[PDB]
């Protein structure tokens, strides 16, 4: 995928 | 006054959650990136498909234009940025360095330098013509959510997940600035202003914020829409009335009036989250993004 398209957590 | 933007054209053909699109600086075109691991140029006054340009291995977080539009370059969870010759589709360079995703990537005004940011926590600048990394910045402790250069490339502003917004000098690789406002939400977006002057930062808090960087003093605040969870582009409007313009995780696209702060439009249409919204350099033409339950881009039009 994309990491722009997916939900980072801390 | 208020705009009146209205749907004009929806832009259908990649496959999975679409994450930027740009106007090229000539007005011609429109550049998008997606998941489905694709750049796709459209015309960006009919929304006409022109072309596909692949090469990568894995998805795209971002793409930019060149400022003489001849040129995109993009950055991908393959590790890699990618230089592209848009007349052509050929593949100049392949930017290898960064350790992690590349998350966002940008040229200088020049053309002549490419900034990058990644999860691997670095500002990357890179020589167009050789495709060689000239430094590698320790710049953040987190992702690196957004890069851009100023009016004379004298200075890259950095976001991160983190929470902080650096200023750093091109030549140097010094930090000059780091910007934070009494919370530490993650900045999930940052762009200086055209005239260079301001910064405009997002964070995952709801917020959008206009800073006068030279006196690290936060000038006007922008609320009303949702951003919690992705980093949504923001934008300075500037052909018609002054306006900020940014996507929201609501499925609109958010104008506000840059010097009253007042919400001016709401732009209905999207299925999933706006990701990226993009403005015409001479038209009021605005190009906004989604996510993998919509995949479309949306033109929009207005009289100012």
């Amino acid at each position: 995928g994309a990491a722009r398209a997916e939900v980072y957590l801390r | 006054v208020k705009p009146n933007y209205a749907l004009k054209f929806t832009l259908a053909g990649h496959t999975k959650a679409v994450s930027s699109v740009k106007f090229s600086p000539n007005g011609e075109w429109l550049a998008s990136s997606s998941a489905d691991k694709l750049i796709k140029i459209w015309g960006a006054y009919d929304g006409k498909f022109e072309k596909t340009i692949s090469g990568h291995k894995l998805g795209i977080s971002d793409v930019a234009w060149s400022s003489d539009s001849n040129l995109l370059v993009s950055a991908s969870d393959d590790k890699t940025l990618k230089i592209w010759d848009v007349s052509s589709g050929k593949c100049l360079k392949t930017l290898k360095g960064h350790s992690n995703y590349v998350f966002c990537c940008n040229f200088n005004p020049q053309s002549n330098l490419i900034v990058s940011g990644s999860f691997d926590e670095s500002v990357r600048i890179w020589d167009v013509k050789t495709g060689k990394c000239l430094k590698t910045l320790p710049a953040h402790s987190d992702p690196v959510s957004a890069v851009h250069f100023n009016r004379d490339g004298s200075l890259i502003v950095s976001s991160s997940y983190d929470g902080l917004c650096r200023i750093w000098d091109t030549a140097s690789g010094q930090c000059l600035k780091t910007l934070i406002d009494d919370d530490n939400p993650p900045v999930s977006f940052v762009k200086f202003s055209p005239n260079g002057k301001y910064i405009l930062a997002a964070t995952l808090d709801n917020t959008l914020k206009l800073w006068d960087y030279s006196k690290g003093k936060c000038l006007k605040t922008y609320t009303g829409h949702k951003n919690e969870k992705y980093c949504i582009f923001a934008n300075f409007s500037v052909t018609g009335g002054k306006w900020i313009v940014s996507g929201s995780e609501d499925n609109l696209v958010y104008i506000w009036n840059l010097q009253t702060k007042e919400i001016v439009q709401k732009l209905q249409g999207h299925t999933d989250v706006v990701i990226s919204t993009a403005c015409h350099p001479t038209e009021n033409i605005i190009a906004s993004a989604a996510l993998e339950n919509d995949k479309t881009i949306k033109l929009w039009k207005s009289d100012c």
